[PDB]
């Protein structure tokens, strides 16, 4: 149930001896070593051609935020703050009173995008499925506080990824 | 390793930090089909450490 | 109770018990308590004037032989009057065990450094001065390990703020990084998570 | 000799992207001259292979 | 329905549009700002009220388990529609 | 389920970074060997414990 | 039920074990060939 | 009230190593200024020693001022050897920091604190 | 038949382990007859020193030593002597027999708080 | 895999190995990125009787930690647990 690394004595006959100073005098070893990289030479590498070729990824994957609707338009959020409990790095800041029709709604979703550590905790918390941690990953800034969504910009991306998010929720929610 | 983070990417949806393994068990299920890309990675892993 | 609960382990228990009857009795000057939990972990709640007694004996004895210290740590619980915790885990590898030896201090007292005992301990015990500020004495060179050179305080205290008392920026008037008072931008959101209700009947304690 | 296949594989990837326009227009945007079954197109004008 | 102020700054879906006097218009001078043009608040009140035949009816926002918690909503009042307090979608029993 | 699945344990002989090497590479073995039964051992059931 | 679960025999045996599969001649042949191409050179 | 001593019996032989700490850092200030390159005077430094020394001048207890010579010849060890850099030595000198109100009626300007 | 390494670095092969074992265990005795006879370690230890050396003088065999002394190699149980002599000559002076220095404060151990 | 056989045959001596039998890039033998949706199973608490809380509650039944020694003959020593039995060498690959 254990085994010993490095625990062979070389043989000492003549034929040994000289196989080992052939080795030392006429570098066997380093001859394989460049076969074997001569051997990587003539493969085809794994390189990908981005952007026009992309990496692969999962329905489960963890990339940008968005606020989801249902299916007549209204927002799922109806401001429970239970996204924002429990969040790890408290990224999520919630104000809401009820609007003009009596709703549940907020007034105020921010989510930092650079407190977020994106591990997804508030779309599995959320029981409505109102905040989801969509598919889009190229969202690189040039401010810092470009990263700093508020609800109109969790809602746009809700509106801009939905035709996305509801095919990979569909893939998913089985499993959750 | 891209591949094993892929397997990451698959079974949590982040290719390094899952958050996956959780107290009580883990956080979801194996999706289908994962298992079987493991093997494939698997059978083929051994040439890569004799290459090494 | 088959599926969901973790299955108790009687014979560890009642080993460890027996071990720890065996560790009192042999070093009566400075064992304080001694105590096994249900998951069955040995704890031997000891004086301060006995660190090396006790850790030498539980390394070198032929019925110990703790010759790893696997952790060092210290604990604040500003409600004692002696409120740091200093506990040494070790582990025997010839009889496959752990031990926990707990033993206390307050802000001024020392502890005598276990380096004589276990090297390993030369960073750790390093750590809890930077981290608790337990001073240790004879130890070979202690110094902060942690935190930054000019840092003030001690920051694993729980009278210690989450946040420290200064941030840094880079000025561009004294080409510099700078220390400043700090001002959060959002302050931390302190959230009061505990039920009013009683979870655990078996760990209440006798009233007033 | 399957040197030939090769030479003649990289002679239609020339006449599969339209000829020698086409062919350099796809080899300096994308790096990359090899043909594929045309999946689709959006609105936009991106091409899916 | 997204309207403008006088300041021509568009007011978002919760009311939210800077005064005149206020310098932090100075955020959107040269670039854009971002509001939602799709209000929630108008598409919920675009949908036809549901009529049942039932006393109580139920709602889980369509979908199943994609939708929100199953709800029951009593529909005795004949003044005012049952309201979903998740969804938003209304009912009224049809007697 | 370690108790449950089979794996050698490489052990050094002299100390140095050639024998931590060493049974780092045939840790990787011994890992391939552990993923090859505990593909084949999966059982059926829940992920997370039913203590809700 | 429907589950990520192996195959009904099981999954294929996989390999694990070292291959460094000793290739080359050997250092009496390759002195030998060393010295024969000494020999045509000199000669 | 009978407590374990760090290193001094009574407040004499702790004075006497609060002494030799300020002599300590009264002989590296200079080569504190050269090595680090620093902009202030010797003589500037040397008040920012007295400073720190003065501050804790109100403490009657043996423990304490042995924990602080302790602390104190960790910050001279640091200087000593070349581990704070320029930087951890002018925090001392809190320059970027402007001057708080320290009156009454300008604290009641700018604010609410006392 | 002059095993020919411990298998652990640094810690050498010993030629003659049967009388090193009974020089270290006699040795160990008679440190440890200095301690009190109410001391639980005297008592505990002779008893356990005195199993050992009556197994090192029932037994040739090195092999067959080291499987019933259960120790591991006889070169680390020689080791694990020369530990608990070193021991037992600093339990002479700490003297841990003697009664509790100090009781800990009224709830110095109570957890949870 | 669309090498030709001469660089496959030239590639495989060079590193002395069958490289086409264990292909590192990967093809249509992996799993299909659409999969049919699955079935999971329930645990042993999913039942409608015998399933009371109280009998299968395990956060209740941690006790508090037994008090051995407090300060308020001829018995064996012992150690905290029998010495641990010595490994065997591997029978699978011991490099001996
Ligand atoms: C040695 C000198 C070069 C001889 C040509 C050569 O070795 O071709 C590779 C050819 C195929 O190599 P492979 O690694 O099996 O690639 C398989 C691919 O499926 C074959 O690749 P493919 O199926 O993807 O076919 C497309 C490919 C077709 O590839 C070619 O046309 C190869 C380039 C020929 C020049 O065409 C291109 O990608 C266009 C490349 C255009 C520029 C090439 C560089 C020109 C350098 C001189 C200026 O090699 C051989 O047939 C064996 C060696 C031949 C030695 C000849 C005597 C010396
Ligand atoms: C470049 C800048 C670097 C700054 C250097 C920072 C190091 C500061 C170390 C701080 C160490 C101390 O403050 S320990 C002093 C505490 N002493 C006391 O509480 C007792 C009172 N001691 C004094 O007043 C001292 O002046 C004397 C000389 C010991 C006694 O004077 P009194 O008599 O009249
Ligand atoms: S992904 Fe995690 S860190 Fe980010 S907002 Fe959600 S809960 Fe917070
Ligand atoms: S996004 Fe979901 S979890 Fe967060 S407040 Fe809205 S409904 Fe609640
Ligand atoms: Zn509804």
């Amino acid at each position: 149930t254990y085994k010993y690394v490095n625990l062979r004595e070389p043989s000492m006959d003549m034929k040994s001896v000289t196989d080992r100073a052939a080795q030392t005098l006429l570098w066997t070893e380093l001859i394989r070593g460049l076969g074997m990289t001569l051997s990587y030479l003539f493969r085809e590498p794994a390189t990908i051609n981005y952007p026009f070729e992309k990496g692969p990824l999962s329905p489960r994957f963890r990339g940008e935020h968005a606020l989801r609707r249902y299916p007549s338009g209204e927002e799922r959020c109806i401001a429970c703050k239970l996204c924002e409990a429990v969040c790890p790095a408290q990224a999520i800041t919630i104000e809401a009173e009820p609007r003009a029709d009596g709703s549940r709604r907020t007034t105020r979703y921010d989510i930092d995008m650079t407190k977020c550590i994106y591990c997804g905790f508030c779309q599995e918390a959320c029981p409505v499925d109102a905040i989801v941690e969509g598919p889009n990953f190229e969202f690189s800034t040039e401010t810092h506080e470009e990263l700093l969504y508020n609800k109109e910009k969790l809602l746009n991306n809700g509106d801009k990824w939905e035709a996305e998010i509801a095919a990979n929720i569909q893939a998913d929610y089985l499993y959750r | 390793r891209e591949k094993m983070f892929e397997f990451y990417e698959r079974v949590s949806g982040a290719r390094m930090h899952a958050a996956y393994v959780r107290p009580g068990g883990v956080h979801q299920d194996l999706p289908l089909g994962l298992m079987d890309d493991i093997y494939e990675f698997s059978k083929n892993f051994s040439l890569r450490i004799d290459e090494l | 109770t088959r599926p969901t609960v973790r299955p108790r382990n009687d014979v560890a228990h009642k080993q460890l018990s027996a071990f720890g009857e065996y560790v009192a009795e042999i070093l009566p000057k400075y064992v304080q308590q001694v105590q096994v939990s249900c998951f069955s972990e040995l704890e031997i709640c000891i004086h301060p004037d006995g660190v090396i007694p006790v850790l030498t004996f539980l390394r070198d004895h032929s019925n110990a032989q703790f010759k790893s210290l696997a952790d060092l740590t210290a604990v604040d619980i500003p409600t004692r009057q002696n409120r740091f915790e200093i506990v040494y885990n070790l582990l025997s590898l010839r009889f496959n065990s752990r031990i926990r030896v707990k033993t206390y201090t307050d802000e001024l007292t020392p502890v005598e450094s276990s380096v004589s005992v276990y090297k390993a301990a030369n960073w750790y015990e390093r750590e809890i001065w930077d981290m608790f500020g337990v001073f240790f004495a004879n130890h070979p060179d202690l110094r902060r390990i942690l935190t930054d050179y000019g840092f003030e305080g001690h920051p694993f205290r729980k009278d210690f703020p989450l946040s420290g008392y200064v941030e840094l920026r880079y000025d561009d008037e004294v080409k510099r990084v700078v220390a400043e008072p700090v001002e959060l931008a959002q302050e931390f959101r302190k959230f009061d998570l505990n039920s009013p209700w009683e979870a655990f009947p078996a760990y209440r304690q006798p009233p007033e | 000799m399957e040197l030939l296949q090769v030479l003649k594989r990289g002679l239609q990837q020339v006449s599969g992207h339209g000829g020698l326009r086409g062919y350099l227009r796809v080899l300096f945007r994308a790096n990359d001259v090899r043909v594929g079954t045309l999946v689709g197109e959006d609105k936009y004008g991106n091409k899916y292979y | 329905g997204v309207r403008t102020s006088p300041t021509g700054e568009k007011v978002t879906h919760t009311g939210q549009v800077y005064d005149d006097e206020d310098y932090r218009r100075v955020r959107f001078v040269g670039r854009q700002k971002e509001v939602n043009e799709n209000f929630a608040i108008d598409l919920i009140a675009e949908q036809p009220v549901s009529q049942v035949g039932s006393r109580v009816i139920s709602c889980d926002g369509g979908g199943g388990a994609l939708g929100h918690p199953r709800v029951y909503i009593n529909l005795d009042k004949e003044t005012k529609t049952g309201t979903c307090g998740y969804c938003g979608l209304q009912f009224r029993q049809q007697h | 389920v370690y108790d449950q699945v089979e794996f050698d344990v490489p052990i050094g002989s002299r100390g140095d970074c050639y024998d931590r090497y060493l049974c780092r590479v045939e840790e990787m073995r011994q890992s391939i060997r552990i993923i090859s039964q505990c593909l084949n051992k999966m059982p059926p059931g829940e992920i997370k414990v039913d203590d809700a | 039920v429907k589950q990520d679960m192996p195959p009904v025999g099981g999954y294929g045996p996989i390999d694990y074990k070292r291959n460094l599969p000793r290739r080359g001649l050997s250092g009496y042949s390759m002195f030998a060939v060393g010295i024969g191409a000494l020999l045509f050179g000199y000669w | 009230t009978s407590v374990k001593p760090i290193f001094s019996r009574d407040m004499n032989e702790a004075k006497r190593r609060v002494r030799e700490l300020y002599r300590a850092w009264y002989r590296e200030v200079p080569n504190t200024v050269h090595l680090f390159q620093l902009d202030i005077s010797v003589k500037q430094g040397r008040d920012k020693v007295r400073e720190m020394f003065k501050k804790n001048a109100h403490v009657t207890d043996p423990r304490v001022v042995d924990l602080l010579v302790i602390k104190g010849k960790m910050e001279l060890e640091e200087t000593i050897n070349v581990w704070k850099q320029r930087t951890h030595v002018m925090r001392f000198f809190h320059e970027t920091e402007a001057p708080r109100p320290k009156d009454f009626l300008s604290k009641f300007y700018v604010g609410h604190d006392p | 038949l002059l095993k020919k390494t411990t298998g652990l670095v640094g810690l050498a092969v010993c030629e003659t382990p049967h009388e090193r074992l009974k020089i270290l265990y006699t040795k160990i005795l008679d440190v440890l007859g200095h301690i009190p006879k109410n001391a639980a370690y005297r008592k505990y230890t002779e008893q356990i020193t005195n199993e050992k050396l009556s197994i090192v003088k029932a037994e040739p065999d090195v092999k067959k030593l080291e499987e019933q002394l259960q120790g591991g190699q006889i070169e680390e149980v020689i080791l694990q002597a020369e530990n608990e002599l070193s021991l037992a000559r600093k339990m002479i002076q700490w003297k841990p027999w003697e009664p509790l220095v100090e009781e800990p404060p009224a709830s110095q151990w109570k957890w949870p708080i | 895999a669309s090498a030709t056989r001469l660089i496959q045959g030239l590639r495989n001596w060079a590193s002395g190995r069958d490289l086409q039998a264990k292909l590192q890039l990967r093809y249509q033998e992996i799993s299909k990125r659409t999969q049919p949706p699955p079935k999971l199973p329930v645990g042993p608490s999913h039942r409608l009787s015998n399933n009371y809380y109280c009998a299968r509650d395990g956060r209740r039944e941690a006790m508090p930690p037994s008090i051995v020694m407090s300060s308020q003959s001829e018995k064996k020593a012992v150690s905290p647990a029998p010495p641990i039995k010595r490994w065997e060498l591997s029978q699978d690959e011991p490099y001996l």
